[PDB]
């Protein structure tokens, strides 16, 4: 900065972006659908179930005559972001990490770029939370804000646990009201689904303080083995009772609350998809995220834009329980 | 270099001059630009000669 | 043992989220005016009081209420981080400068009269009414967590 | 809605600042009267030779200059950099970059009160709201003088935590080498510092991983 006459020499560059959340991407949970219309079907076929009783040789005999179904429409909301670059932006400036070498303007496009995905896929975990409340997730647009819950007829049921009742252990509270209706409603078929509790950072800390449960916390080891149970999330976790809890660290979760709901289960979380609003592909078919790139023909701005429509699924409200407590 | 995003701190030229057509076969329009700066490095080599006439 | 530090904020193309490209010319969004560019009692050394997004009248004085409003100053001579003009204007110099007038979108955050304060509505109309589509969906406003 | 205004992206920031470096010198001198009429002190009867005595001081002065990086190392962690007697490039990086120490005080008197359930509330919480995005397995390593470790560990709230825990052999394997101390609960690390570079009754806590979060210069 004192003049020309001091040559400088190489310097470093660093830089900060937003959190990414990646524990309900990790875990596997959601499935993905593409369609053309903006409107997407869901079909519940329910069976039915009896008990077979003896009968004697030559006398009469029994019969299987049991079936429900159920067929259900909703809307899709819609999320554009955009972005432009003028000619000011770019000339006459270096490039940030790079000393005296000019500014281009791939860099700043690459950039951009970068920015607009990591916000759609912010934007998408934020989404994926919402359908373990048991609502979609599409803010300031009362049109396809559903509830879940009255939408296929069934109800929360809620395990209130309190925490100041030192003589009766809390997790037993859970077990005998959460795990055991969770299982029981479960359903057949269902391969290899383990109950899982996500909790505020409030209630976890009021859990693992109890005194019932200071012994068994204590003789966990609690080191390293979220690098395997999962793939990478710093939350910690906890084991005991053949049930997993887990601290939200995105504070999707409203303080003093928890959730439980037992993975697996396969078509229990959907994304649906529709496609974007141009004209080329108005009723052609979907796809995850679309980017436009467009350079004026006139050689003095270019635009930037990304488009995507979703809407995710909780096809079995009945068996995801709500639990609060005191403190 | 012109103020077209094209050679935005990219290089130089003597003029730049451009030509366009609606592609609607209705209009048409025509443009120029420099930008340039004339400099003598050494004014010390150049001597005024002002003269009284009559 | 101070540790010299400079910063920016902002582009041009932050405060201008896009334009209406009239194919006739490209000076039909913008109308040029002439302001004073150092101040008017300071010496030739003060970086002066034009940063981009002021509101500026119709004679170029900066604008302090609604009544006064005709335009946004996007020179390239204010941009952040365009600050080699120190001693090159005496004070009370005049120079010309770029308002952008007709067919544009503002960002509403950025807006700003020459004392500081933010846009408000009757200042939003008012642009409003040359035809800009002056908006607040912007995506961006929280750095970085804290 | 489909065929509304849309959203844009209009943020950003930036900062540049510039720093000096130190200087540090060694040098030595060996004259004729050290080598000869001299033996090798390891070989009973042999002479002594000027490059036995050359190649003794070599290895001296590289392990001092070891020696010296290896403390230098350290300060980086406290915030400020190392530069002994010239007060030219002493530089504070709190007030450089316009941050503050977050300090998380602990009470290890308080017996009903969980001490390391108050740096949980306080530094891990804000060390990770503040890490940022695209940091990839950075965990929390807590650095503590003896006087803190010992205080912490006698503690009754976390007597049962530690009788439970191994503490035998894991730090040749978790670390490759050091002898001090390890305790692991709770996902904090715990490290014991052997070489007195904490002042007795503090303690630090940093996050590891997190690329180009420390660097070294050289002219």
């Amino acid at each position: 900065q004192n003049g020309d006459f001091q040559i400088l020499d190489y310097t470093g560059l660093i830089s900060t972006m937003p959190r990414v959340d990646t524990l309900l991407q990790s875990m596997n949970l959601f499935t993905e659908h593409f369609g053309r219309t903006t409107v997407a079907r869901i079909e519940r076929l329910d069976d039915g179930a009896g008990d077979i009783k003896a009968v004697q040789r030559g006398g009469v005999r029994q019969h299987l005559a049991n079936d429900r179904k159920k067929i259900v429409n909703l809307n899709i909301p819609f999320f554009p972001l955009d972005r432009s670059i003028d000619r000011a932006d770019i000339q006459n400036f270096r490039e940030f990490g790079t000393e005296n070498a000019p500014a281009t303007v791939d860099a700043e496009v690459q950039r951009h770029m970068a920015r607009i995905r990591r916000s759609h896929a912010i934007l998408k975990s934020k989404a994926m939370y919402a359908a373990l409340k048991g609502t979609s997730w599409s803010p300031d647009d009362p049109v396809s804000d559903y509830n879940y819950y009255d939408v296929w007829g069934a109800t929360q049921t809620t395990a209130d646990v309190d925490f100041t009742k030192l003589g009766v252990d809390p997790i037993e509270v859970l077990e005998a009201e959460a795990r055991a209706h969770i299982i029981d409603w479960a359903g057949d078929n269902g391969d290899n689904y383990e109950i899982v509790v996500l909790a505020s950072r409030q209630w976890f800390s009021a859990l693992i303080a109890h005194p019932q449960v200071t012994g068994a916390y204590s003789q966990y080891p609690s080191t390293q083995e979220i690098l395997r149970r999962r793939l990478n999330a710093n939350n910690r976790i906890f084991e005991h009772k053949n049930i997993l809890f887990i601290e939200d660290i995105s504070g999707n979760i409203p303080a003093g609350e928890a959730y439980i709901f037992p993975r697996g289960i396969s078509r229990m979380f959907e994304i649906y998809y529709a496609p974007s609003d141009t004209l080329r592909d108005a009723n052609q078919a979907a796809q995850e995220l679309y980017v436009f790139f467009k350079e004026s023909n006139y050689l003095r701005e270019a635009k930037i834009e990304s488009e995507t429509s979703f809407l995710t699924v909780n096809n079995r409200p009945e068996l995801v329980v709500k639990s609060t407590g005191k403190f | 270099p012109s103020d077209t995003l094209r050679d935005a701190n990219q290089a130089a030229q003597e003029l730049y001059v451009f030509f366009k057509e609606s592609n609607y076969l209705r209009e048409a329009k025509i443009e120029s630009e420099t930008s340039f700066l004339t400099v003598n490095n050494r004014p010390e080599l150049v001597v005024k000669s002002t003269g009284k006439f009559t | 043992a101070k540790a010299h530090v400079a910063t920016l904020e902002g582009n041009y193309s932050d405060i201008v989220l896009g334009r209406v490209v009239a194919f006739g010319d490209t000076g039909w969004n913008f109308k040029e005016v002439d302001m004073t560019f150092i101040a008017d009692d300071a010496d030739a050394d003060s970086k002066t009081t034009l940063f981009a997004g002021v509101l500026v009248g119709e004679d170029g004085t900066p604008a302090t209420a609604a009544a006064g409003v005709f335009g946004v100053l996007v020179d390239r001579k204010v941009l952040p981080g365009v600050d080699h003009y120190i001693g090159v204007f005496e004070p009370g110099e005049k120079v010309p400068m770029v308002l952008a007038v007709r067919g544009l979108t503002l960002n509403q955050l950025k807006l700003k009269y020459a004392d500081g304060t933010a846009i408000d509505a009757a200042g939003i109309q008012a642009l409003e009414a040359q035809g800009n589509q002056v908006t607040d969906k912007i995506v961006g406003t929280q750095f970085i967590g804290s």
